[PDB]
């Protein structure tokens, strides 16, 4: 820690405060995530245990690079590579003007490559949201904050007292299924994709029932035909309203046909029919993907 | 619906080779023995049952212990402190909400303090270089189950039972990789219950001929026969419950016909 100089605070994660810092010896600018580890608590928090272990297995351009873990008596520091800012800020700053389509398509392509890498190395992220996605001045976007990430060598069980986002939560989780799957991450990335295009959150719910009704009123109320088993799920009720699927052209106007085809395959109700990250990368939407740079 | 099961099974086969405990590590331990390890591992089974923990949490804790005991010398009075620390870390990694540290101290009959357990946790992390996502027999067995034709609850619960028994005895089962034990376990459950064998689907996927599984299938058979006489009984008692379809009451085959 002697070699690092704290420049400024850049944020707060799922366990500690984060600073921008520079290596006095090499010059490299980093992001120092500091967790206080006094005496009496529960020890090293589980969020830290998972982020460190999973993240040091994952080496990929579209996943934040954990550079070093500095280990002391009363504090634990995680040294990450520094990125310029997060998506949420870039969205708010690019609100009204809009994020250019080519930069949207580049970003989703890169996010899908990172997600395909995670899933093939049995890692669920579970918390994909604009605040957790980081961008730099060169046009890269990277998956970050793996505190709630789980290894799914054995199926990952559902929380109930949750602790996740909402907004970017998959419908099968809201309807009470027992297990997570890689489909919940693709649902989140679909919502973010729609959000960059419409410049606003797709399903901004205030509770679980409020969140379901926001999905329902945009994609229609699911039945046995689109999603067999859906009427025999714990949190499903036959009193739910019977709404109809709206035309995708009125939900994401500024999107071409290839784009709407993709978004609709990412927001498929049935987790089995929902498109995988690997499959999405082969989609015609990404046939003309370029690498533009943001106005940052 | 898969798409990367093959990628995952490939990657788990890479990782188990790297996350493997040193095979002859107990000979180089001055104060501790395989029999002491058997008591520790068995106590952890009872801790799992008492605290309603996942069967995977158990498998990961044993892996942590075996890796930690591969590079650090430990005296008998501290072996339980290593195991408690291992279980606390496996609980933080695999459980949604792990038991509090206060609970992990109470299970030790106040042999250790909260301070010591918190300190061991930190030492365990340092020795293992924060590599906690280790492949387990339990993991491979879950994948192998997808190649059942058809599914059988007794086969699944029996396979698990035999997989947990291998955790108690380092004396043979540290020379086999988790995937191989999982294979032996899977065949022997299949054979005892329905008379079926280690399927063709898994021979092509894993590359393990029934003949390659034979050495391990022999040791596990004896263990299954000798189980009711073993010094350690926590796993048999655990798998007598109706939630595991009473698979431990079942009669082992007298021969295997290999
Ligand atoms: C909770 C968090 N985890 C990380 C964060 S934030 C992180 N952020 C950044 N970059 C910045 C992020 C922001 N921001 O608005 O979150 C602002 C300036 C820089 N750069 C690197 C990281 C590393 C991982």
């Amino acid at each position: 820690m002697e070699n690092f100089q704290k420049v400024e605070k850049i944020g707060e994660g799922t366990y500690g405060v984060v600073y921008k810092a520079r290596n006095k010896l090499t010059g490299e600018v980093v992001a120092l995530k500091k967790i206080r580890l006094d005496t009496e608590t529960e020890g090293v928090p589980s969020t830290a245990i998972r982020e460190i272990s999973l993240l040091k297995e994952l080496n990929h351009p579209n996943i934040v690079k954990l550079l070093d873990v500095i280990h002391t008596e009363n504090k634990l520091y995680l040294v990450f590579e520094f990125l310029h800012q997060d998506l949420k800020k870039f969205m708010d700053a690019s609100a009204l003007t809009g994020i250019p389509l080519p930069l949207i398509k580049s970003y989703l392509f890169q996010l899908l490559q990172g997600l395909a890498f995670c899933h093939s190395h049995r890692v669920l992220h579970r918390d994909l949201k604009p605040q957790n996605l980081l961008i730099n001045t060169e046009g890269a976007i990277k998956l970050a904050d793996f505190g709630l990430a789980r290894a799914f060598g054995v199926p990952v069980r559902t929380y109930t007292h949750e602790v996740v986002t909402l907004w970017y939560r998959a419908p099968e989780i809201l309807l009470g299924c027992k297990y997570y799957s890689t489909a919940v991450d693709i649902w989140s990335l679909g919502c973010i994709f729609a959000e960059m295009v419409t410049r606003r959150a797709l399903f901004p719910g205030d509770s679980e029932i409020d969140q379901l009704f926001r999905i329902f009123r945009t994609l229609g109320t699911p039945d046995e035909v689109v999603w067999p088993g859906v009427t025999s799920m714990p949190d499903y009720k036959p009193s739910f309203p019977k709404w109809a699927r709206q035309d995708f052209s009125k939900v994401v106007p500024p999107l071409d046909e290839d784009g709407r085809s993709l978004l609709s395959q990412m927001l498929h109700y049935d987790p089995n029919k929902r498109i995988s990250a690997k499959a999405a990368l082969a989609h015609p939407f990404f046939q003309d993907v370029t690498k533009p740079v943001p106005h940052l | 619906v898969p798409d990367y099961h093959e990628d995952i099974h490939t990657y788990l086969r890479e990782m188990e080779v790297k996350c493997k405990p040193k095979v002859g590590y107990m000979k180089k331990q001055p104060d501790i023995t395989n029999s002491m390890r058997a008591i520790l591992v068995d106590w952890l089974v009872e801790v799992g049952e008492e605290y309603k923990l996942q069967n995977e949490t158990l498998h990961l804790a044993v892996n942590y212990i075996d890796r930690f005991l591969s590079s650090m010398s430990v005296l008998r009075g501290k072996l339980q402190l290593v195991g408690t620390a291992a279980m606390l870390l496996a609980s933080k990694f695999e459980e949604i909400y792990p038991p509090e540290v206060a609970e992990f101290v109470y299970i030790t009959d106040d042999t250790y303090t909260k301070k010591q357990v918190l300190r061991m946790e930190h030492l365990v992390l340092k020795v293992l270089t924060f590599d906690l996502a280790a492949p387990t027999v339990n993991q491979f067995l879950t994948q192998y189950f997808l190649h059942q034709q058809p599914a059988n609850c007794k086969v699944e619960s029996l396979a698990m039972f035999l997989g947990e028994l291998s955790l108690i005895d380092a004396d043979p089962y540290l020379k086999y990789l988790p995937s191989v034990i999982a294979g032996a376990a899977f065949h022997l459950a299949l054979y005892t219950v329905t008379g079926q064998s280690w399927p063709e689907s898994l021979i092509r996927k894993t590359g393990y001929t029934l003949e390659s599984l034979k050495p391990c299938l022999m040791d596990l058979h004896q263990t299954y026969l000798k189980a009711p006489q073993h010094a350690q009984q926590s796993i048999r008692e655990k798998y007598k419950n109706s939630k595991y379809h009473g698979v431990s009451l079942l009669n082992p085959p007298e021969t295997l016909n290999l």
